[PDB]
DNA sequence: AACTGGTAGAGATTTTTCTTAGC
DNA sequence: GCTAAGAAAAATCTCTACCA
DNA sequence: AACTGGTAGAGATTTTTCTTAGC
DNA sequence: GCTAAGAAAAATCTCTACCA
């Protein structure tokens, strides 16, 4: 054990690994390989999308993208005012976590309905990828138009075969992969950050070797069946659970 | 007659007699 | 005897249509035949056999109902294994509307397997012609049994307390089924893994991709052969993928069926 | 700490009405705050306590009901402890046939509480005063509430079940009510004894005269007053009339409330 | 001539005892009980019936099968 | 049903005196009144 | 343990079973 | 402050009873 | 002569629809 | 021959965690 | 210094209405 996390130490001395990758390689649980990551000085997004509106076939269309992954929603408008784009935004925001906008200076994109679901909804909107996916999208339209009747059949039509049938990118992935991944990847470190804090809300009085006299406070890492993994003098060390006692801590 | 935890009552030349279930072996009879 | 008064139960029934244990203490005939007595009556046989199925849960499998709320109607689509609904507001309740409101589910999230009712929007050349372009299985309903699609039933009950819950605080009934919508998704927990169902819709969704790909690389550089006794015949059957050893049995593959077999009746072969 | 997120979870709570599983994951608050704040909350609270009651299965408790069949009018009344059962078609559902048909039924058997719905039938004049004049107790139910008149509706539907067994050998329906209520009576068995309902009131009210009888006998012989200590405080309560003494505990009556008192607490005194 | 006679009527009295059963169903709107029918397949929740010349499934909550003794 | 593999084997055993396994395998009736068909027999007996 | 096309192994309490697909939930769960 | 769900049948599982093979 | 295996038959337990 | 009830909250009971009196 | 009683707080289990 200790000396899995002093080789993990002397690892990320070197080469400053990430910590999933620790924790795989050297066998170590992914509190502690997190606490090796944060206690370094030169080691210290998911939820992003952008809205624009195009023209075609004098129909508006509505379209947003995820930024990390390019992934596509798309939407055929009965006009351009700002209560059916306050509709879609309510939309996306119920079916996606949806936490940042980014738009251009539209007057449909600056009105009080947009500002009242924004509010609604806990979004940061800011004025300012989309016109690389609307050039996309409209190629796929034309491709596959005499295959529907109506132009919202077509779009919905397009969405699909760009999300689910165009594989690219290093791994050879289609959009809607990309997209999970992402945010199964967030939602993993959110989980174990509530872990982290509520582990560290206690402290530890331990009992050196060869000694009567009980040490310092030091803080709790990590409580196994028979070992515990505490931090004193920006030093992680391993002392079993028969020579310590861990007492809660009110230091707020 | 009578059959019970430790004593059965049986009819045998119009009389009636308590013998116990240690002596008794009670069977099946098909007499219609 | 009791050969004349089974005769006698029989005339007792076909008048008064008592049950067996009236027969059976009235003519003191065995229950056997006052059970058979009442079996071979077809004015009786009234009741079903008081037990429940349970309905197809696989990660790719959705549900889907029309309910009506204030004069409007609402459709539902409901994802099985997580509890993850979309719903939205028709202007009609034809089959052109359902088939679009399909095919958008269909471009935003994996759909391999359709379950509805009998409804007319459902039972539709437009709904049909969509699910054969996007390659999904529609399956229906036995008629008039709601139980069949009990998740979608039971989220429309979830979908109108929350709605009555945030009513004041919108002027039309589209905003409220979104915000409502929103409310389910995002701002309630507890279930399996204490998630809320848009975590538990990642987190089934990554993890089948990601169980598919692991698999794959560790079948791909595999060996030992594994030969077998099984049967009510101890005979012996072909070649079979040895996939995992346990202390006490193996697990085994053979014409794509997994099969657990212990440890003394396989021999392994490299 | 937590006071901030003590602010921040009502804030949200008031916008999106979370449950407590939510707030206390999300604000990392502890779990009797955030059920505090669920609890404080109006637009919540739509649930009950998930329990039922049992109701009173006195031996001369009767209860009663109407319900109809093939556009006619039935009337039926239930004896609860024994499930025996007297029916009749009533020309209307007024208040004047209800009387006649409670005052013979209070002339064929011993009557002394009734229970029935909020029909405006039974709420009547007439009804109050055979009651008054028979010496029966009468209460309500309470509104909307059919669990309250359990039995009787149970026995709706088994009058109905055995009318459709034995329709076609009527010809019309009073006939075929009078006959369900002799195959209910006398030619079904199975419950508490192995009875009918016929052999089930004889049985109860037989036995409720005879213990009766035995007890008088038994207590006006009596003797051996007993002095017993009990209650929060180590008290003497006063004269007490010992009924039976057992091994390990003793049965008294004072103030006609009947005890059982462990041996270490009393005295017997001839 | 004779051993082949006992054989087959062996054989056709087992094929005769496996799968005779009777079925009455409840179905429609207005769910009423109907007549016998010959059961084809059970599976765990429904069952698929032969009525009249007609295919049926029916969940096995609202329905009743009777074997032979 | 088999009432009427009883009446049957009521008339069979007029005849021809028949045990009541014979009786119960043939007739494919329970073996209780198959019993007691012998033993409504004044010249037969089940053993 | 393995997933299949239409049938999962499990081990549970050291017992290994054969569960249909249509009848298991797979998670990583995370907590 | 003084009220309330219940009944009966269909299968499934466990227990009692009866005949016969074997030492 | 006595025991016990094995099957038949009876008894007990859980769960369902319907009653405006 | 290839189908099927489920979800979420209210109390009740049991288990884990935390502080302090006593030897 | 160590144990344990006692209470607070969290976790698990059973049961109900509603969904045309
Ligand atoms: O009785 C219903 N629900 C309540 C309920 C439940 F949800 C779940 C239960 F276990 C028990 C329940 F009593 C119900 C009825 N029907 C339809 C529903 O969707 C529906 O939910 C429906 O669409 N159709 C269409 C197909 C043919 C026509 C139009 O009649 C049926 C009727
Ligand atoms: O819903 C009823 N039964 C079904 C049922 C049940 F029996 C038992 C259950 F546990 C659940 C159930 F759903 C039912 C309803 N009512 C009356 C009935 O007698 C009655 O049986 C009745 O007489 N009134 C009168 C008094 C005021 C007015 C006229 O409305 C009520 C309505
Ligand atoms: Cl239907
Ligand atoms: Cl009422
Ligand atoms: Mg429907
Ligand atoms: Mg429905
Ligand atoms: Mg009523
Ligand atoms: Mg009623
Ligand atoms: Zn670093
Ligand atoms: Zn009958
Ligand atoms: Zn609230
Ligand atoms: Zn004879």
């Amino acid at each position: 054990f200790l000396d899995g996390i002093e080789k993990a130490q002397e690892e990320h001395e070197k080469y400053h690994n990430n910590w999933r990758a620790m924790a795989e390689d050297f066998q170590i649980p992914q509190v502690v390989a997190k606490e090796i990551v944060a206690q370094c000085p030169k080691c210290q997004s998911p939820k992003t999308w952008q809205m624009d509106c195009t023209h075609l076939e004098g129909k508006v269309i509505i379209v947003a993208v995820h930024v990390a992954s390019g992934y596509i929603e798309a939407e055929v408008l009965p006009a351009e005012t700002g209560k059916e784009t306050a509709h879609f935004l309510l939309k996306l925001a119920a079916r996606w976590p949806v936490k940042h906008l980014h738009t251009d200076n539209g007057d449909n994109f600056t009105s009080s309905a947009v500002q009242a679901v924004c509010w609604w909804a806990q979004i940061e909107h800011t004025f300012g990828v989309v016109e690389s996916m609307n050039h996309q999208l409209k190629t796929i339209i034309t491709q596959i138009r005499d295959q529907a009747e109506k132009i919202e059949t077509a779009v919905q039509m397009a969405v699909l075969i760009h999300n689910f049938k165009r594989k690219g990118g290093i791994g050879g992935y289609s959009a809607g992969e990309r997209i999970i991944d992402i945010i199964a990847s967030d939602l993993q470190t959110t989980k174990l950050q509530n872990q982290i804090s509520k582990i560290q809300n206690f402290r530890v009085y331990f009992r050196e070797g060869r000694d009567q006299q009980w040490k310092g406070p030091a803080t709790l890492i990590w409580k196994g069946e028979g070992a515990v993994v505490i931090q004193d003098g920006q030093d992680l060390k391993v002392v079993p659970r028969r020579k310590c006692k861990i007492i809660k801590d009110y230091g707020r | 007659i009578w059959k019970g935890e430790g004593a059965v009552v049986i009819q045998d030349g119009q009389d009636l007699k308590v013998v116990p279930r240690r002596k008794c072996k009670i069977i099946k009879d098909y007499g219609r």
